[PDB]
């Protein structure tokens, strides 16, 4: 006997308060229960369970399931799990394939022998008791307690990853000139080695698995890994194939999927459409790009690995629609990876603030991925940029970047004067509506008398404060000082939106945009404030 | 040696928070610091049966250029059971000439953690691109940044100090999580030697660096109102809006004699000559101006909160209250990363903090003019501070903007 380094314990417990399991074991089959003491013997021939006495009193249902050849034991745990404390994960995000790095050779081993090598706390086994009903019920079932993680348990997955890595850490503190990744009951091995250099080096990893009596199978994997919905080639990387199926939802997913390497996977008119009741047709004539997306979904596209020593890139770029998509590159047209981003629903909005959140979340999916920023390419020149931060009333920020003149550019479609215009003719506005008959009045008068009020069936003073406002930018020059008292009306424009929601906010987003100089300032209601006390006469009754 | 006893408060479990990304450099310092930290016992290694996680990351202090850990113990702080028996505030630290700010935190692991608790302390050093599974330790001596830190080790603390404290009975010396905030009312030559004595006292029973603020200040800024030879309806519209405004916090403001100048519908550059009422009005209400408000009182039970306007060209203005228009203090910061506005907002809510623990001894909370992806993503690569107040976000522009400058 080789003595053999014993895997240490996890110390596992239930959670606190609750109790273990008694679940009732159900009816069999002579046939079914025939075959789970076939398996459970030879298991406890191999140490994975224990004949227990009556003094448990946890039970957890067995079953049988066959054929392929043969049967199979099912254990449910879906109670014990209710009870069993929480634990770390000891992974939740994935890597990205673009964040993988080549290897001249990649050796993958079996390890799956181990999974039912690494024991169960002791004073846990108890808790995971079960029963086979005897023949004819005329004796009582034979009973067994795991020693092993069970599978299906809660903590099963996290204990065994645990346990993996602390045997392989050592050795991997030791050859740093290799690389090691875990996925179910294999071990990927990669090295950029002499062939023979890196096939000892495998066998020194077999040689100190052997060190906790780690059967490694001595035994050719394709080189297409097929991994969590991946393909990982040698050289490129790229998604599974996978496609979407007239009554129909999930496609928004598979596109988003499909749109972290494949360019232009529009989903917004797929996804503005929404319980799984009813299919609509795409009204938004959807079928312009979702043809368009079968159409790009049809040609493929693979994506390269990561290179240290070159620099990291992304560049954006505007779809239209709230709508942005990028890619990430170390040289050009060897895309790493590409996305999209949509903009956060909202009531007005504009390109500058949604370019902005675009490279946060790139900069972030980039820091995950890659553990640094890219230098941004933006659409944006940087005399627009200086202007809006120079001028916008919120702190931003935006790291590293350079203009790429790949139209459409963002820009800022218009500018408030920050002093009254000497010589413009001065508008004083306002507006109201009755609260009950949603009858209101919109207006102004100047200082040169020109004046106007308009009267509005179903409105509310939110509109009409907006309204007055679009009266004066449609019957003023080019240049023009209006004076409201809406702190509604200033709150929106002051934020400075290029779109909006609003049909009336967009008409005074389009007449700002014809003008050359606009100073908005704002007064106090109700005060007497000349021009608008003179146009609240007017238009309150 | 004896561990204090410790528990969070009933009804609450430890915290679980999701570690954020880190740059591949923060993770290198980390694994340096935290390899150290654990061969000297500090922290250790723990597995999966623990569940509970708290935010790491990296700073540089101000004028050093060594990595620093920092553990955002947030969460645990607020489910970690207030600590009792005696820190109360010393009003005359506010008072002082001068102000230096110690980084005693290092004093805090020479003291063992009570056993049962240590698991809530736990926290990841994650791994570029999830890769390997993250590197999970917990602490074993008091941790910095902590709330129970200074609570527990106040008793070793008061003793390591009563010499010096008996020998300069009128200087004043305060802690705040792993700060110690030493005032004195000397010249900064004799302050740095009574402070690099009181260095002495630390290095025998980060500790060469300090703080050297002066809490000489104006609290609550008064209201300034223009002073000009002539007036246009827009001064005078101006005007009026802020008055208007300063009379939710002053009474008897009026602004009827002003606004009759506004009757009439004339151009907003045009040059109106003051009434003999309306100048009368106007220098009542700056006599008004003068004087504090008066029913203004701190509440220790209540939160303290921070609100910060960008007002251009480098220059940041912040009003800490209690209940709106009551303000408790009111300042300015000028020109202090002309190029990144992000920085400038961290600096400048770590003086506003700073300066609130002089005052009252807790931290406030901030209204701060920024979207929340935007700070989220760059707030840690300028922050210098031990500790870390709580924000919210503004994201419709005050029009009281522009009544602060
Ligand atoms: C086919 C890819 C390949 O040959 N390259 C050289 C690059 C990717 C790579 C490099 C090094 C290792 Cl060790 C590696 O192994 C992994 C890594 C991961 Cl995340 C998942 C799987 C699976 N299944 C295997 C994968
Ligand atoms: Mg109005």
């Amino acid at each position: 006997m080789v003595p053999i380094s014993p895997i240490e314990t996890v110390p596992v417990k239930l959670k606190p308060g609750m109790d273990g399991p008694k679940v009732k074991q159900w009816p069999l089959t002579e046939e079914k229960i025939k075959a789970l003491v076939e398996i459970c013997t030879e298991m406890e021939k191999e140490g994975k369970i224990s004949k227990i006495g009556p003094e448990n009193p946890y039970n957890t249902p067995v079953f049988a399931i066959k054929d392929s050849t043969k049967w199979r034991k099912l254990v449910d745990f879906r109670e014990l799990n209710k009870r069993t404390q929480d634990f770390w994960e000891v992974q939740l995000g994935i890597p990205h394939p673009a964040g993988l790095k080549k290897k001249k050779s990649v050796t993958v081993l079996d390890v799956g022998d181990a999974y039912f090598s690494v024991p169960l706390d002791e004073d846990f086994r108890k808790y995971t008791a079960f029963t086979i009903p005897s023949i004819n019920n005329e004796t009582p079932g034979i009973r067994y307690q795991y020693n092993v993680l069970p599978q299906g348990w809660k903590g099963s997955p996290a204990i065994f990853q645990s346990s993996m890595t602390k045997i392989l850490e050592p050795f991997a503190a030791q050859n740093p000139d290799i690389v090691i990744y875990q996925y179910m009951d294999d071990l990927y091995v990669g090295s950029d080695l002499e062939i023979g250099q890196h096939r000892t080096k495998i066998e020194e990893l077999r040689q100190h698995l052997l060190r906790w009596g780690l059967t490694t199978p001595d035994k050719q994997k394709e080189p297409p890994f097929l991994w969590m919905g991946y393909e990982l080639h040698p050289d490129k990387w790229t998604v599974q194939p996978i496609v979407l199926p007239s009554w129909t939802q999930k496609l928004v997913g598979k596109l988003n999927w499909a749109s972290q390497i494949y360019p232009g996977i529009k989903v917004r008119q797929l996804s503005k459409l929404l319980a799984l009741t009813e299919v609509i047709p795409l009204t938004e004539e959807a079928e312009l790009e979702l043809a368009e997306n079968r159409e790009i979904l049809k040609e493929p596209v693979h994506g390269v690995y990561y290179d240290p020593s070159k620099d990291l890139i992304a560049e954006i770029q505007k779809q239209g629609q709230g709508q942005w998509t990028y890619q990430i590159y170390q040289e050009p047209f060897k895309n790493l990876k590409t996305g999209k981003y949509a903009r956060m629903r909202g009531a007005h909005t504009n390109d500058v603030k949604q370019l902005t959140e675009a490279v946060q979340k790139i900069t972030t999916e980039s820091i995950v991925i890659w553990g640094k920023t890219p230098k941004f390419k933006l659409p944006i020149q940087k005399e627009t940029w200086e202007t809006w931060w120079t001028e916008y009333w919120q702190a931003t920020w935006i790291p590293e970047w350079e203009f790429v003149n790949t139209p459409p550019l963002v820009k800022l479609w218009y500018q408030l004067e920050k002093e009254p215009i000497v010589g413009a003719e001065t508008f004083y506005v306002d507006g109201a509506a009755n609260r009950e008959t949603k009858l209101g009045k919109a207006g102004y008068v100047t200082n040169k008398g020109r004046q106007k009020v308009v009267p509005l069936t179903n409105t509310t003073n939110q509109k009409t404060e907006l309204q007055a406002i679009y009266l004066a930018l449609q019957d003023s020059g080019l240049e023009v000082n209006i004076v409201t008292d809406s702190q509604y009306a200033l709150g929106i424009i002051q934020a400075q939106p290029d779109k909006s929601e609003s049909e009336l906010v967009n008409q005074i987003i389009e007449q700002l945009i014809k003008k050359e100089k606009v100073y908005l300032a704002w007064v106090p209601a109700h005060k007497g404030i000349g021009g608008n006390e003179q146009v609240d006469k007017l238009v309150s009754a | 040696i004896e561990t204090v006893p410790v528990k969070l408060k009933p009804g609450m479990d430890g915290p679980k928070v999701k570690q954020w990304p880190l740059t591949e450099e923060k993770i290198k310092a980390l694994v340096e610091i935290c390899t150290e930290m654990e061969k000297e016992g500090k922290i250790s290694k723990i597995g999966p049966e623990n569940p509970y996680n708290t935010p790491v990351f990296a700073i540089k202090k101000k004028d050093s250029t060594k990595w620093r850990k920092l553990v955002d113990f947030r969460e645990l702080n607020k489910r970690t059971q207030d600590f009792w028996e005696v820190i109360p505030h010393p009003a005359g630290l506010k008072k002082k000439k001068s102000v230096t700010v110690l980084d005693v935190g290092d004093a805090y692991f020479s003291v063992p953690l009570d056993e049962d608790f240590r698991k809530y302390t736990a926290f990841t050093i994650p791994s570029i691109n999830n890769e390997t599974p993250g590197i999970r330790y917990q602490y074993n001596v008091l941790p910095q940044g902590w709330k129970g830190s200074p609570a527990i080790f106040q008793s070793s603390m008061t003793k390591i100090l009563e010499p010096f404290k008996k020998q300069n009975p009128d200087i004043v010396i305060y802690q705040y999580m792993d700060d110690l905030y030493v005032g004195s009312d000397l010249e900064i030559g004799q302050h740095r030697t009574k402070i690099e004595e009181l260095r002495q006292h630390l290095l025998r029973w980060f500790l060469w660096m300090g703080y050297e603020l002066h809490p000489d200040k104006w609290t609550v800024q008064p209201i300034v109102l223009p002073e000009k030879d002539s007036w246009t309806v827009n001064d005078i519209q101006k005007l009026v809006g802020k008055l208007n405004w300063a009379s939710q916090i002053y009474p008897g403001i009026k602004v009827r004699q002003l606004s009759k100048l506004l009757r009439g519908t004339k151009a907003l550059t045009e040059v109106i000559p003051l009434t003999e009422e309306a100048e009368l009005e106007l220098a009542e209400n700056r006599e008004i101006l003068k004087e504090p408000v008066h029913g203004v009182y701190y509440d220790p039970s209540k939160d303290l909160i921070a609100e910060i306007q960008k007002q251009g060209q480098g220059q940041w203005t912040y009003q800490i209250y209690q209940e709106p228009f009551k303000n408790l203090k009111t300042g300015k910061y000028a020109r202090m990363a002309h190029t990144n506005d992000v920085k400038q907002l961290t600096e400048a809510v770590q003086k506003i903090t700073t300066e609130s623990i002089v005052i009252w001894g807790k931290t406030p909370k901030f209204k701060l003019p920024i979207q929340k992806e935007t700070w989220e993503t760059w707030w840690t690569e300028y922050w210098q501070a031990t500790w870390i107040p709580e924000w919210e976000f503004v994201n419709t522009p005050p029009l009281v903007k522009l009544w602060y400058q």
